RNA sequence: AGAAGUCCAUUGAACCUUAUCAUUUAGAGGAAGGAGAAGUCGUAACAAGGUUUCCGUAGGUGAACCUGCGGAAGGAUCAUUG
RNA sequence: ACUCCGCCGGCACCUUAUGAGAAAUCAAAGUUUUUGGGUUCCGGGGGGAGUAUGGUCGCAAGGCUGAAACUUAAAGGAA
RNA sequence: UGUUACUUUGAAGAAAUUAGAGUGCUCAAAGCAAGCCUACGCUCUGUAUACAUUAGCAUGGGAUAACAUUAUAGGA
RNA sequence: GUAGGAUAGUGGCCUACCAUGGUGGUGACGGGUGACGGAGAAUUAGGGUUCGAUUCCGGAGAGGGAGCCUGAGAAACGGCUA
RNA sequence: GAAACUGCGAAUGGCUCAUUAAAUCAGUUAUAGUUUGUUUGAUGGUUACUCGGAUAACCGUAGUAAUUCUAGAGCU
């Protein structure tokens, strides 16, 4: 199961040993996973919903708002536990030159276990609380590459 | 020829950043050997006068040109004033307080004076003009 | 800084005030209260540099401190108090009452008011949300709370307040159709009908707005003021009406009164 | 991992199979 | 002293940051609380920023514990530390931090249930306990332990920030899950 | 309620090592460049410059330079269907 | 094999300026103040000097990379 | 609802400085004043306006250009 | 990354445990600056070059470090402790 | 109404540019991630005809070469 660490893993505020079932209830009441909608036009996936992973930082099911900038990159890596890089490519004006050069920024973001993404994948990110020391996005949509 | 890309911004301004340092002017100013200077940096410097010398002028020239051995009271570095005009060598003394300019070229040398680059403006604190000109005098006897 | 600034440099003060650059090495620094600081009219200003009651600084403190000075219809006594839009300024013993409204320019206008008119003032709603005990309340741009307020007023809309009931009077919805005033921006102080609403999730709503004469102007959603339903506002304006002249037409008035004038 | 993306291609070259034969049956009962 | 700060800190990419200022009286740290289980109650007042007030707690005793199923809290004795997901140590030093699991004295909670259901583990009065019998389900997992007089909880209160020692009776798959971390 | 003092821990100045880096600076002697009307020895480059000059490389000689091998004309030949 | 006409590709040559150039000369070294097809390398008065130093390659000879202090009113190209 | 650059218009934008409107400090550099008539005063007196790279925000345009995509259609 | 501690509060800010990641010729890292940043200043056909310690805004410091009390607000220096 | 207790202020202002090169800073954001004396607005349940002990100024014994250095006693 997804109780992998030392501590209990649970979402907070949610009962699970209530004699009541929770059939007929909104989610995060009755015992039922809660979820939520991020706002901005921006869909819940079905895997948050419906899934059973426990992560405080997800923006569908955790304990995060989704406010501030929205960005968009591709993902340049996959390694760490929860948190992608996401580069983003861009154009710089020289001035004098009147001609642009190509630019770049690594973007630290959190994936949450509901999104699958490989290196190359097109991901939009919005921005959160700092969620580490360098993380401040967390990642909205994954379109795979070559789609 | 030149690179003429829209996206060609960075490789023209790091060229022109390379080709700046083959410029003479260019280079003088950012190498930051002006600070070893022994005016440092400085429009003038006071100093003291070591020795009342005469150098042979450059040829085709044929003249004593009368100049002074003078160490810098802030670095201590010792170099040679010109002191100009008719007879202003007589009111200039050893072990003297002697301000210092440029000679007018930026540290290179002038006229037919061999590595010369100073010029004497006071001495004890009064203007060789004033003095050449009998409009002052020198503060001692 | 170690903490809170109480000085405020004569140049960096608000440009609509008009101070005068060699005047001083400081202006008033207006104190906390209803107003920004940035969108208020300090006592000081009021009395001695547009109604030249006062000569000096001094002076304004020997007016003030005599009680002669009314905001909202509460004597007040701080040369720096931060009178802003909409208010009521009162002087018993010179009869006069005046309202802080904007012209044209973005430059706020004493307008002279008559004593019937001078019972009350408009504010604009922030928020409305439940208190302690699920009492429902709302608070203005005035920082005024106003506690069980009718349950159709919301954020954004405007509510006509009489000073001596301190309860609304009236309310107006904030909707497509009303004449508003602009109170920030550079169409500060224009006058207009809401003709549209522009919403951007999560970011700052455009309001498009249409002057009398066909003039269409745009601004940001808090800086936009209803002054009546329909057409007809509910306070008086100054002469302008809102209605901002090119350069050229002000020039082209100018150059008529000479020839009359 | 493994057999995640097994299931997925087994599936996927299953019916990319069978709406190839639905096509062509749908072809064949045109013609006529 | 302690500090928040970011300065001393490598950059993301490891460079070192050179430092530009000194440190900030509005970015310090305190030295913990460390609270300990001891019927030597202590707990010192702190002025923290702002005027307002912190409570330190250095050693507690009893806590207000909430049975979550049966929706009853009581004030109840701390008898034990028995398991601590953080650090091991904090278990044989007793420490109290939040969502340490602890052992509490089960009395309390017995009364209410025998005043509840007039169970063990006047007319009108044996009228509605019956009727609050027919729905009277206990977890055998739950039940087991109330034998033994203690039960097993979760500190949900931060005793080196609020002064209190506060937590739930654990029950469900939380309960299966730490029992089997104790079952060695 | 509580001082001195004491205990452990934290923050941590300061001093003292070894090491590293930076900048400045002395040095017997060796040795480079430049400047300095009118030094000694030759005459290498400029004419086919009196052995055509020059490039690379190698060796040698008081000194310029000399020689070997391959190359160039910037040669002193744009030319032999004779 | 040779003769005649033509096409594509190549090493060149000859005449010519409506072109270019400081000219010598060049059918490209032309289509440039009427200035922009794409791209790489590379120069910024003469010396000091391809020297010193550091790095790197080589068994060595040396190669590649490569200064400054200072000095000088010219050096140089074509005719 | 493939993603962008570019362009148009607009919003937001410290003052001072710069450009610039008005104004006879005697002129001027300046200043932000003043003007009108002769009453217990007036002109609601004036203290305009433009500019403000790049990045960001929002409308219109879709030529030029970049990236992505296409046939066992996971097509409409 | 998980769980705590601390903080006005987010955060490796700190602790325990776990994972092996993070940045880099689109110049990381390091070095130089006689480098506080900006509003701006000089000169400017256009493009540009140079400057910006200094009265407006932001930051930083009070001989060098460190530590702290009081307080809404200070790691304050015309406050204290070393 | 001196003095003294209590309250507040002294964290603004002024000065300077040493350290500092994605840092400061600029435009642009966010706090649904916090604190905020004061101002302004609103809001605070269905011995008591008033408690207790201190202390300053003052008063008078002083110590030290000495400091808005300092001890003891009597009052309120
Ligand atoms: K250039
Ligand atoms: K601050
Ligand atoms: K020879
Ligand atoms: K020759
Ligand atoms: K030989
Ligand atoms: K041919
Ligand atoms: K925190
Ligand atoms: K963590
Ligand atoms: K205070
Ligand atoms: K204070
Ligand atoms: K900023
Ligand atoms: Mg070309
Ligand atoms: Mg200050
Ligand atoms: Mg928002
Ligand atoms: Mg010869
Ligand atoms: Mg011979
Ligand atoms: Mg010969
Ligand atoms: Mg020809
Ligand atoms: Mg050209
Ligand atoms: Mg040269
Ligand atoms: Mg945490
Ligand atoms: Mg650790
Ligand atoms: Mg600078
Ligand atoms: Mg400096
Ligand atoms: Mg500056
Ligand atoms: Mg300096
Ligand atoms: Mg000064
Ligand atoms: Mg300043
Ligand atoms: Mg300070
Ligand atoms: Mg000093
Ligand atoms: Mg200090
Ligand atoms: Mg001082
Ligand atoms: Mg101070
Ligand atoms: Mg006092
Ligand atoms: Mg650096
Ligand atoms: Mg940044």
């Amino acid at each position: 199961a997804e109780q992998t660490e030392k501590a209990f893993l649970k979402q907070p505020g949610v009962f699970l040993s209530s004699k009541k079932t929770g059939k007929g209830k909104r989610p995060g009441k009755g015992g039922n996973r809660y979820f939520k909608s991020i706002g901005l036009g921006f869909k819940t996936p079905r895997e948050a919903t419906e899934g059973t992973y426990i992560d405080k930082k997800c923006p569908f099911t955790g304990n995060v708002s989704i406010r501030g900038r929205i960005l968009a990159g591709t993902c340049h890596s996959a390694k760490m536990n929860r948190t992608i890089i996401v580069r983003r490519n861009y154009l710089h004006y020289v001035k004098k030159y009147q001609r642009y050069e190509k630019r770049h920024s690594n973007i630290p973001a959190h994936i949450s276990p509901c999104f699958r993404v490989k290196e190359g994948d097109h991901v939009t990110i919005g921005q959160c609380r700092p969620l580490s020391k360098t993380v401040r996005f967390n990642v909205l949509k994954v379109i795979p590459a070559g789609s | 020829g030149k690179t003429r890309g829209m996206g060609a911004g960075r490789k023209l301004k790091s060229h022109r950043r390379r080709q700046r340092w083959a410029d003479k002017s260019y280079k003088k100013s950012h190498l930051g050997n002006e600070w070893k200077k022994p005016f440092a940096g400085s429009s003038h410097a006071k100093g003291i006068v070591l020795e009342k010398i005469g150098i042979e002028a450059k040829q085709p020239n044929s003249a004593i040109r009368k100049c002074a051995r003078v160490q810098l009271i802030k670095n201590g570095k010792k170099i040679a004033a010109f002191v100009p005009n008719d007879g202003c060598l007589n009111y200039i003394e050893e072990n003297d307080e002697v301000l210092i300019a440029g000679f007018g070229r930026k540290g290179h040398a002038v006229g037919d004076i061999p590595g010369v680059r100073f010029k004497v403006v006071k001495v004890s604190g009064v203007s060789l003009l004033a003095l050449f000109k009998e409009k002052k005098e020198k503060p001692r006897s | 800084a170690r903490g809170l600034k109480k000085h405020l440099k004569r140049l960096n003060a608000p440009k609509h005030w008009m101070l005068d650059k060699l005047g001083g090495a400081f202006a008033p620094k207006p104190s906390s209260g209803p107003h920004k600081s940035r969108e208020c009219l300090p006592l000081v200003i009021i009395l001695r540099n547009r109604l030249k009651y006062a000569l000096t600084y001094r002076e304004v403190i020997s007016i003030l401190m005599q009680r002669q000075v009314m905001v909202d219809g509460k004597v007040r006594t701080d040369k720096t108090y931060p009178a802003g839009f909409m208010d009521v300024v009162t002087i018993p013993k010179t009869n006069e009452s005046f309202r802080l409204l904007y012209d044209t320019k973005g430059r706020f206008r004493l307008h002279s008011l008559r004593d019937e008119e001078a019972k009350f003032k408009l504010c604009k709603v922030r928020s409305v949300q439940f208190g302690q005990k699920g009492i429902p309340y709302l608070n203005t741009y005035d920082g005024r709370t106003i506690r069980y307020p009718d349950p159709l007023i919301k954020a954004n809309d405007t509510i006509k307040l009489d000073l001596d009931s301190n309860k609304i009077v009236d309310f107006i919805k904030f909707d497509v159709g009303n004449v508003v005033m602009v109170t920030g921006g550079r169409n500060r102080g224009r006058v207009g009908i809401l003709k549209n609403r522009e919403k951007h999730k999560g970011s700052f709503e455009t309001v498009h707005i249409q002057d009398s004469q066909g003039h269409e102007f745009a601004t940001r959603l808090g800086n936009v003021f209803t002054l009546g339903k329909g057409s007809k506002p509910w306070v008086s304006l100054p002469k302008g009406k809102g209605i901002k002249l090119s350069i050229i037409e002000e020039a082209r008035k100018r150059m008529a009164a000479q020839s009359a004038t | 991992e493994k057999a995640r993306e097994k299931t997925l291609s087994d599936q996927f070259e299953a019916r990319r199979a069978k709406n190839k034969a639905s096509r062509e049956r749908k072809f064949a009962r045109r013609k006529k | 002293g302690i500090s928040r700060d970011s300065m001393h800190k490598r950059r993301a990419t490891g460079g070192k940051k050179k430092s530009w200022r000194k440190k900030r009286k509005y970015e310090l740290g305190r030295q913990p609380a460390n609270t300990k289980i001891s019927s030597n109650k202590t707990v010192r007042r702190i002025r923290v920023r702002g005027g307002n007030v912190k409570w330190r707690a250095l050693r507690l005793d009893t806590g207000n514990f909430s049975w979550g199923s049966e929706a009853v809290t009581r004030k109840t004795r701390i008898l034990d530390v028995v398991y601590n997901a953080s650090n091991n140590e904090l278990v044989r030093t007793q420490t109290l931090v939040k969502s340490a699991i602890v052992q509490v004295d089960a009395a309390p909670f017995k009364q209410w249930y025998l005043q509840h259901y007039g169970i063990d583990i006047s007319n009108h009065v044996v009228r509605k306990i019956e009727n609050r019998q027919a729905d009277r389900k206990l977890d055998s997992h739950l039940e087991e332990q109330f034998a033994s007089g203690r039960l097993l909880a979760c500190i949900s209160s931060r005793p080196g920030q609020c002064g209190r020692a506060d937590g739930y009776i654990l029950e469900g798959k939380e309960l299966e899950f730490y029992m089997k971390k104790l079952q060695k």
